[PDB]
């Protein structure tokens, strides 16, 4: 829910940057010449950086091996077979290049094999500046690593085309993740509207980083890969260690649990990666099955679940539900629920961006500026 | 991989362990480049036939070195 | 509004369920022999479950007459044509796929001809276990069909590649759906900032299901294809037939219909499947034109509306809307504007999620404890 | 965060409008008709609309200038060359295009240069029945106009293929546009929880437009291009001039600015076109950079801002953002956080759809039914 | 292209200034068209080699007529 | 097809009626599956036109295959 709380970056200022760079006179020409017959250069700039650069196409150095080595046999013959085909291809890639630079407006991503193929793109990783782990990490992920990659479009100028590859670094490996799921929780009682829910809103990935933990709101900024996890930093939040105390104790002195207030109870389900929860409300007919020998479980209203040891599918109301089958260890951890602790007489039942004190806050002015403002009378 | 996970009936929740994190904090660029002959129109008549299609695998080619050249000199939209 | 609502599912776990299977060393093997030399099996596996089965192409027993029918002749001469024909274009499909799974790390969608061609895909609806409509409509949407499915790569094997492939069931068709818009209705005098206004924000698709309705509030998760609505249900709420009574009456003792107040009026249009409705509030410029003969009408401030006969095309402010030209009939139907029963002085302007009746009981709250405490004084 | 006052269009109604118009029986021959062996027609329909129409691809005169001229010195020989070429490449758009409807479900964007090549395009920008300006505009900036185009597949009849193409008009040019920027701001006084926030929601693009302004609240609906701004008005409100009075006088009694409230003071930065916006609170590590010297200035709790003249990059928390490195001229605007003046004890901390004086409204009405209910006793 | 930009301390805002407009407010219809031939099964059996492959380059021309045909009568999905 | 819409001036609204439903309530799996032969480098020198080309159309073949191979072992991303 708390996608709203992130900044704003600028995705590509780093990889623009460079192009912005290329446009420099003098610096189209240091690079041809730098790599005067070498692939891979480090040219610093005239702005005064390095960027390792890199020659992967020479047609200039192949085309003058048959422009003159065919001017002259034609017009007109036939030359052979061997420098079609190395043509034939070699251009291809160039007019895919094109055309993936002309319908994305000169920036693609994921970044294609043809923009940079594994051979390029696993040399340019072996000689990136950067730990092992992150060398190895890199190399194991490559359709990742092309899927969070920019490619970014930069000049075609005399005999040369010069377009900048961003590309991603893991500065934060194998700190340990974990995965929150929230589902609305109400009170079950029978008037219908007569009912009171909140819920959790802080849901979303969580990592250990830096003493602090990252948070990801939106949890499909996020893929899981097995079981690693790539996110990137842009859409986080730094929050205290602190705040995982929320998942024992809602209650907690040290980090105040966050929260959203309605009185909407409407069914529904959440998937979890080994199980799934079900917010049960009304009429609504909410199951568990198995495939073969059909519905195993039924549940009552309010906010249960199960996990997909035995498990294949949930359904609730019309809506059919396929589990994960990732293979782990669920505990169910019975308690009370916490919204069957709260008068519906001075609840909040609309608070979109709330913490557990704050409502507790609310309540007192309510409870309070009652009571005295009564007796009084 | 010893993934696991708990449900908290208390607040209708559920946590997943057992992750390891993989982060994009920052970036690498690096110039990759492709270097280009621009010849004339100097070509032919004939031809007995494998270079009626060597000239064609060039129609596409400047074809493209046009496109390119019309994404002339901006910002590109991120 | 209320996709906020919204349950969350894990589209393709019933696919990679069957993914992760075919890492069982049993399995494979299970496979290429059950299609020993037939070309759709029905392979029941080492976890226990049917899957028809499909090898598309045979390329090792392709490659395997022509390794060694041309390892002889060769090295070096030539053969022929049709050989290099039927197979430039044989390995260039794989070459697509190869493509398709590397830029979408494995998963792709729609799924492609490559993929699945027609040919395949209508063999698979003739043959998949379910009734009669569900062949002939998949058969006459394919191309939707293609966009509501999903291709998952699995594995590649000593002289084998699977992907499993994750294909709709409409277990619902033909029932009345229904298609709910919604503008905000304000006041319209005069003083900028006097005004209070409110929306319904249940809005969405609406298909009768089971007795009860599958309401789908993001309604661009919705294909309209001429008078056929394709939804997918992961994307629903299950509500109650009865809250089809807001439309008539949205005061109703039956279902408590769903609104939204805030004093923000401000002019936008909705384009309706045969209309447009238009929302005008302070100086703003709202017009309907045929495009031949310019404006036909300019509407007052207050929300209206406008069929799509003999109307093209619509303006509010800066903002030209054409309108949409599906032939139908409308009916305008004229009603008090609700907001004109509300005094001012004690109407919630703030409130995201809410329902009629709870505006009311907000509303006593306000009313009472201002009369009481006062009198009282 | 306005982007929910938005109203709702119908983008390819124009086009679908003519699409339908192909299916009238006379309509399909007196196309075909009127490019008798024209390429450019201007048919007006038997709706009784002018669209300019274009044959882009004749198959039909080309294979029936190699049935006839092949279907009898085969069966069987050979012919030669140049028929084969000056087809396979012909043939092969007619394939892309014929993807490209399959996997998009007959609807693409952006349109591609197989849908329409620059030669083609530029031709249709040549004689579109509009401005110099334009023309100029749209030729400059094709691969944009290409991604706000869209291509409808509309009859595929007995020797012919029509599909529509809908292109964008820019009615509105070089007026002058401006970018607004708005993080959070709260008070930075100790106690982990005693805290107010408040921010514009007012941000997004903002354009100069016949006496008033459209306005972009979701500003990635939006392309800048060096100093050029795309947008389109479909997603945009019409706004009085005076709503610019905000930011040089949120208090301004001319327009009512727009603001959010909330107590969940979280660190966030904002990067704009020149520098970058902090909000820094509570144990956040907020920085900002030189690549090459490192950490240059360090923030305090608090609400500040940074200029891209020196610096490179910022950090908020574990989130390192890169600046944007365009050039211009920043000035910083010293004054009082607007926040300091708000008495903690009254304040709305739960307030997302809000204003600058309905805040205050809401503040007197604390105050008053504080103050007098209390003299009282 | 003057650009320039402005923060507000007060407001915890900043605007950025300088630019120029490009709204579509409207649209630009045409109809475009392609001409087909539709021909029987007759053919041959041969050959040489450049019809072997001229009769491939158009499996796939009617190939794509087909799936072309499957897009029968209805509203397209926006 | 009768379709057809209601505007409601009381509360700013319409409803537009005559749709038939098509609802994704579950999900068809099914394995689609490739045979592939491995083969050596054992190849030619030569040759006369031909089989330089259908040496090609091979290169691109492993290439691909070591892609595919590259997409290891783990969980695809949803």
């Amino acid at each position: 829910f708390l996608g709203f709380l992130l900044g704003v970056g600028s995705a590509i200022a780093s990889g623009v940057a460079v192009s912005k760079v290329l446009h420099l006179e003098g610096e189209v020409n240091k690079i041809k010449s730098a790599l005067l017959s070498t692939n891979k250069a480090v040219v610093s700039l005239s702005n005064g950086v390095s960027v390792l650069t890199f020659k992967v196409l020479d047609l200039k150095n192949y085309i003058d091996k048959q422009l003159l080595p065919i001017l002259n046999k034609q017009s007109c013959s036939i030359s052979n077979i061997e420098t079609v085909i190395e043509f034939q291809q070699k251009n291809n890639r160039l007019l895919e290049i094109t055309r993936e630079f002309s319908v994305n407006a000169g920036v693609t991503t994921p970044v294609s094999t043809y923009m940079l193929t594994n051979s390029e793109l696993l040399s340019l990783i072996n000689d990136m500046p950067i730990t092992n782990d992150q060398k190895k990490l890199m190399s194991n992920n490559v359709q990742i690593v092309r899927q969070q990659s920019y490619s970014i479009m930069s000049i075609i100028k005399e005999e040369v085309l010069a377009y900048v590859v961003q590309l991603p670094l893991y500065g934060v490996i194998d700190t340990p993740c974990w995965k929150l799921h929230t589902s609305p929780l109400c009170t079950t009682n029978t008037k219908e509207g007569s009912n009171i829910c909140l819920t959790r809103t802080d849901r979303g990935w969580y990592c250990d980083n830096a003493g602090s933990v990252s948070f990801f709101p939106q949890a499909e900024t996020c893929k899981v890969q097995s079981n690693r996890v790539f996110c990137d930093t842009m859409n986080s939040l730094t929050l205290p260690s602190e705040v995982n105390l929320c998942n024992v104790d809602i209650f907690n002195p040290k980090y105040d649990c966050k929260i959203m207030t309605s009185k909407t109870d409407v069914s529904s389900s959440v998937i979890t990666s080994l199980g799934a929860i079900v917010s049960c409300y009304g009429k609504t007919k909410c199951t568990a099955s198995n495939k073969n020998r059909g519905i195993i479980k039924t549940f009552s209203n309010g906010c249960d679940y199960v996990s997909n040891k035995g498990v294949d599918t949930v359904s609730v109301g019309n809506t059919l539900y396929y589990v994960n089958k990732q293979e782990g260890k669920s505990l169910y951890v019975k308690g009370e629920p916490i919204i069957n602790f709260y008068d519906p007489l001075v609840f909040p039942s609309d608070e979109f961006d709330a913490s557990i004190s704050q409502v507790n806050e609310k309540i007192n002015q309510s409870l309070a500026f009652i009571r005295k403002s009564d007796e009084l009378l | 991989q010893n993934i696991t996970e708990e449900f908290y009936q208390s607040t209708c929740s559920a946590v997943s362990k057992g992750y390891l994190s993989a982060l994009r904090t920052g970036w690498y660029t690096s110039v990759i480049t492709i270097e280009l002959s621009n010849i004339k129109e100097n070509k032919c008549n004939g031809t007995d036939a494998k270079v009626k299609l060597i000239k064609q695998e060039l129609d596409k080619y400047k074809n493209a070195v046009t496109e390119l050249q019309l994404l002339m000199q901006s910002t590109p939209a991120t």
